[PDB]
RNA sequence: AUUGAAAAAAAUAAUAUAUAUUAUAUAUAUUAAUUAUAAAUUGAAAUAUGUUUAAUUGAAUAUAUUUUAGUAAUAGAUAAAAAUAUGUACAGUAAAAUUGUAAGGAAAACAAUAAUAACUUUCUC
């Protein structure tokens, strides 16, 4: 190679080219996934969604009127701080950090019609630390993620070496499955109505839970995990099950917010909130 | 039921194919699709389970929708308006999306893809955006065409090009293609399909074929020489194929003149440029203007100039290359053209 | 302005939505879709080897056909692959008494009663009430004491009125609509409640506002209610 | 040679893959797949118009609730400020449970606490 | 020291022939512990499925009602039978005998 | 072509046949496959003459041939776990720190953490 120098030439016209419609290859990925022709089709609505209709006929209206504060205006993030000009050092040096934080936090605005709490979507996080030892409960954890959920598990390596818990780097450790929609509504549903009932002692989630900007966080053990239904009907094929974190994700612009829209679907909270 | 309506609705907006109209809008799945010619793969296929009567509510909607669209058109006065309400009414037609997917929208037949519906005009827009503008203005500003020549391009009409008369084979040039001396030797052909909203009886034409390669000694340089030339051209969105059928030698400006490269001269590109003559008001009939053949160059062209001093717009154009070869000697002596000059291999 | 406070108690659905035509025969056309690119169930692992479950399983179900040389297959050579044909759908067919599901249409539904809370188990009821003159209207409260919120207020006069026969929830403190009155110069104040348990059954006998109640949806409120008050307080009641 | 727990996770691992599972590429005719297309575009643009009218209902709640506050802010500034009280403790109650698809033996309970 | 299975060449799936993943999924009918059924998608080959004890019997998902009886599994365990063995004593006599102790 | 059934079609592309051009083009025809590849007495299917059986039919037995089961990860132009360190084409953005989450703690794995004025298409008052 005469030289690694990247540059872009100016272009001398307006008009967008994608060269993936230019190339003859790949004709079928030409295609959008929701297209009949696709080879990645797979139908979405099959049937109607007790939960979201619920969220949409019910909980939209209720929590419009509780989170609303009159003429309340956005509270803006901790954002990077500016140099005063008043020397000339300053001319180009970057920004500060912002002030008690090394990252940039986001801005909260009102809550209006259009920006009302919701759930977005649903990671279930399954790190068999046992598996450091045997590869194939991994395989067994990706099997409780599908049987559980449905959804494909993708799977989980390790990525640092910690000597004292013999954890090497590049081994398959668990599994992950992210949910959304109908899956993500079925799983909650389920979750909800059969095993947290069933847990022994079970008195919420911590009110002192979750990132600070949306988002619930909690877990199950394995006589947990050994409520739901696809387990119970075949024990036998069970030997092992594995706990697993469970991460709510929702469009809550703060925690608490969160929790309320979570309380509305029947989740217990026991806590001191913060 | 407006779409079942053709009094005022163009006929192009039905399937012509009585087979295929009944198996779309069947009752009940006895029929079998016309599409697939042999029996047997007939009796092998099985369409998806419970699509009619979906489709047939389906149908409703969108009709009940499009009835709404129509009725607001009636009303509506600005022509650009109403142009995009025809659309909107018509552009979710089932039978509309079968003409355009499944014929010809080159060749278009007037029965299948009238160019003079709105709906027609939209969706061929859309196809034309899909893949041929981006490929025409890749290879413009990748063979340098654009700065060279002109300084830039808004792309508002498909232009493709032709030889018919050089050989006798049938081929639509692809932009920024090598042609031989021999296909290249007689005339080109044009077809500028439009997609806008444009003034059949009054809107003119011109296009100019230009060199920006030719070299010249006296500057150590090159040049740009006006292969080909015409003024007052009127289309229609149906009839827009221009060849010596459609015009008159007062529309020439310049006669063509072949391609016919140097030995080691490099290769030359030859560019299209479509442009649209100004539209005057308040007056009636096609606004023509005369060319100031004293002062055109011909060798020594000046395209920037030309459309600066004439008031033209571009709005289509197209490109092809060309380099020597064994028949450029026969190309010159047929055309009367003095021997050709042969320079160096080495750029020093 | 003299301030009063009205409210409007909702019982949810206790079941859910009905489907109209057109989500009916989408859902059922995209099950089919999905049926015909669903993966061949894998048996071998549901059923192990030589158990009587497999057995029974296997003499539900029906095998598929098989290719065999010297035969014409007008629908193509089979392709079968784990006990499927790979060109069709796949169906497989399945203290303990069987799962009977309960009727969605209930007693009151037959019998018209505009009072029982299971006039619609998929749709969301709202109390009217009636006052003197011939205008159902939401029930509206007068107050002085000026000493509690409107919601607080709201809940007692409803606890009082039912006789303790009433579980009410306010959602929020905050009002949600007002209507403003010239010949009496009153504004009225809106709060938003649900019903969680209990039953109205209007008590007070010395002739109150209050005459007869229902517990009518939104269609029902726009055929009973005045025209003016329906264009005021329509966005207030849930379409389903 | 594997052992049977091998042979138990790699069966459990099949049932993970697509391998010998996977029916043929469903190929439609032109004209089913014109239909399909208007299937898809009729639910398209009815999912749009029911989206469309829940907020079109917020937002004229919102403005509601905002004409509400100015109202009783210039009325009473006492219930003013008890109703934009915040609740940012707030919990659904614990009956109000999302609709099932079949009801329950008892419809409604009468009787509390 | 650690026991892996061996990985196979994985069959190359070709950009644009790469298909989703539907596994197979019934619609499975899913009773409470009161009357109330669910339906929903489940992989186990069982159409049909009743809860003894799941939301609609615990005190924490159900506060407002008076009473709420509790069960568990029938026929496993000793269960229950720490009451069948002993039929003299039967239910209020007992709790009326728990009055007191007078012991200081 | 046969095979449940009474003029023929008018697109991109792919395949078969053929011939125009010192032009990888045109005409007719059709619309296949797209997760596969040896080796299995033993699991599971479909195919005949007795059979019991009611024109059938049927369900069950016996054999000949064939089919399935070798059950194996990526389903995404994958994107900062480990593996191909030289070419080309397409595409993307890391890291720390903070807040949480079963075992989990300083340290294992997952999730969240800057701003939408302007421009499009669609829906809607």
């Amino acid at each position: 190679p005469k030289s690694a120098c990247s540059l872009v030439k100016p272009v001398h016209h307006l008009v967008k080219i994608d060269k993936s419609k230019l190339s003859p290859r790949f004709p079928e990925l030409k295609y959008d996934k929701s297209d009949i022709r696709s080879p990645g089709f797979k139908p979405k609505d099959t049937h109607a969604d007790r939960l979201n209709d619920h969220y949409l006929n019910t909980l939209q209206s209720d929590l419009l009127l509780i989170n609303y504060s009159h003429n309340a205006a956005v509270v803006k993030g901790l954002k990077q701080r500016a140099w005063s000009g008043d020397s000339p050092y300053h001319l180009n040096r970057p920004p500060k950090n912002p002030r008690g934080s090394k990252a940039q936090l986001p801005d909260i605005h009102p809550i209006k019609w259009s920006n009302i709490p919701g759930l977005e979507s649903v990671v279930i996080n399954c790190f068999v630390r046992e598996a450091r030892e045997n590869q194939l409960l991994a395989i067994t954890a990706a099997l409780q993620l599908q049987q559980i959920t449905g959804c494909k598990p993708h799977p989980i390596f390790s990525k640092n070496d910690v000597p004292t818990w013999k954890l090497r780097k590049g081994h398959q450790m668990g599994a992950k499955v992210e949910l959304k929609g109908k899956e993500m509504s079925q799983f909650l549903s389920t979750l909800t109505e059969i095993v947290l009932p069933r847990i022994r002692e079970y008195k919420g989630i911590s009110n002192q839970s979750g990132n600070r900007f949306g988002g619930i966080s909690f877990g199950l053990t394995a006589e947990d995990i050994k409520f739901f239904p696809e387990i119970d009907a075949n024990q036998d094929s069970w030997p092992k099950t594995f706990g697993m974190h469970i991460n709510i994700n929702t469009s809550a612009q703060l925690d608490y917010q969160a929790r309320t829209l979570l309380s509305g679907f029947q989740f217990p909270f026991f806590g001191e909130e913060k | 039921h407006i779409w079942s309506d053709f009094t005022t609705r163009p006929s192009s907006l039905s399937i012509q194919s009585s087979k295929v109209k009944n198996y779309l809008f069947q009752k009940k799945a006895s029929l079998d699709p016309p599409s697939i010619s042999r029996r047997s793969n007939r009796i092998k296929y099985s369409p998806p389970e419970h699509i009619d009567e979906i489709f047939r509510m389906s149908y409703d909607f969108l009709e009940q929708r499009s009835s709404k669209f129509y009725e607001l058109a009636n009303k509506t006065k600005n022509p650009l308006k109403k142009d995009a309400l025809l659309i909107k009414a018509e552009i979710n037609n089932p039978e509309v999306q079968y003409n355009f997917q499944f014929n010809n929208k080159l060749n278009n037949v007037k029965d299948i893809i009238d160019y003079d519906v709105p709906v027609y005009r939209h969706l061929g827009k859309q196809h034309w955006e899909s893949y041929g503008q981006m490929l025409l203005m890749q290879r413009l500003e990748t063979l340098a065409a654009i700065p060279d020549t002109l300084p830039t391009l808004v792309p508002r009409a498909e232009v493709n090009i032709k030889f018919p008369f050089s050989t006798g084979v049938n081929k639509w040039i692809e932009p920024g293609e090598f042609l031989s001396s021999n296909v290249t030797s007689m005339r080109p052909i044009f077809k500028i399909q439009e997609y806008e909203l444009v003034n059949v009886e009054k809107q003119l034409y011109t296009v100019l074929i230009v060199n920006p390669d030719v070299p010249d000694l006296s500057n150590d340089s090159f040049k740009t020489a006006l292969c080909y030339g015409l003024v007052n051209i009127n289309l229609t969105y149906n009839d827009n194929l221009i060849d010596p059928r459609k015009f008159h030698s007062s529309n020439i400006i310049a006669d063509y003149l072949p391609p016919v490269p140097e030995k080691n001269a490099g290769k030359q590109r030859f560019v299209v440029w479509v442009f649209r003559q100004p539209l005057i008001e308040d007056k009636q009939g096609p606004n023509m203007l005369e060319i100031d053949r004293k002062e055109l160059s011909r060798d020594d062209f000046d395209i920037r100039q030309f459309t600066k001093k004439y008031n033209l717009t571009a709005i289509g154009a197209h490109i092809w290359r060309s380099e020597w070869d064994a028949k450029v000697a026969a190309v010159r002596e047929k055309y009367g053209l003095p021997p050709g000059r042969v320079f160096s291999r080495v750029r020093r | 302005p003299k301030i009063k406070v009205g409210v409007l108690l909702s019982r949810i659905p206790i079941i859910k939505s009905e489907l109209n035509e057109l989500e009916k025969k989408y859902y059922e056309y995209q099950s089919e879709l999905e049926k015909r690119l669903m993966w061949t169930f894998p048996a071998y692992f549901y059923f192990k080897k030589g158990t009587v479950a497999e057995h029974k399983f296997l003499s539900l179900q029906k095998g598929p056909i098989s290719k065999k040389n010297g035969i014409w297959f007008p629908r193509g050579i089979p392709d079968i692959k784990h006990g499927r044909e790979r060109s069709t759908k796949q169906e497989v067919k399945l203290v303990n008494r069987p799962v009977i599901p309960n009727d969605r249409i209930t007693e009151a539904d037959r019998s018209n009663d505009m009072k029982s809370l299971e006039r619609q188990l998929s749709r969301t009821l709202y109390l009217l009430v009636k006052d003197k003159s011939g205008t159902w209207k939401f029930p509206n409260f007068d107050l002085s004491d000026e000493s509690k919120p409107l919601h607080v207020h709201a809940e007692n006069e409803l606890k009082l009125l039912s006789g303790d026969q009433i579980y009410t929830w306010s959602v929020s403190a905050t009002p949600i609509g007002v209507l403003q009155d010239e010949r009496n110069r009153t504004a009225e104040f809106i709060v938003k409640s649900h019903i969680l348990a209990g039953k109205f059954d209007l008590v007070a006998s010395k002739n109150d506002a209050f005459e007869d109640f229902a517990w009518l949806t939104k269609g029902e409120i726009s055929e009973y209610v005045p025209k003016d008050y329906f264009n005021k307080t329509e966005f207030l009641l849930a379409d389903n | 040679s594997l052992s049977p727990l091998a042979q138990r996770v790699v069966t459990q691992l099949s049932v993970m893959s697509a391998s010998r599972k996977q029916p043929k590429l469903l190929k439609l005719a032109r004209e089913d797949l014109i239909k399909h297309q208007t299937i898809e575009k009729c639910w398209s643009i009815y999912q749009q118009q029911q989206r469309e009218r829940r907020n079109l209902q917020l937002e004229l709640q919102y403005k509601s609730i905002e004409r509400s506050m100015n109202l009783l802010q210039e009325l009473s500034p006492r219930l003013f400020e008890a109703a934009n009280a915040s609740e940012k403790g707030k919990r659904f109650p614990m009956e109000m449970k999302v609709p099932t698809d079949f009801p329950p033996n008892t419809l409604w309970h009468y009787n509390f606490r | 020291t650690r026991i892996t299975l061996p990985r196979r060449p994985a069959k190359k799936i070709q950009l644009g022939k790469s298909r989703p993943a539907i596994y197979h999924q019934f619609n499975v009918k899913m009773e409470l512990s009161d009357g109330s059924v669910v339906i929903r998608r489940s992989q186990y080959p069982k159409g049909e499925i009743r809860l003894i004890q799941d939301q609609r019997n615990n005190p924490l998902w159900n506060p407002s009602r008076d009473d709420l009886v509790v069960v568990d599994a029938n026929s496993g365990g000793s269960l229950d039978r720490f009451n069948k063995r002993y039929s003299s004593l039967f239910s209020t006599v007992e709790l009326s005998e728990e009055n007191k102790k007078k012991t200081q």
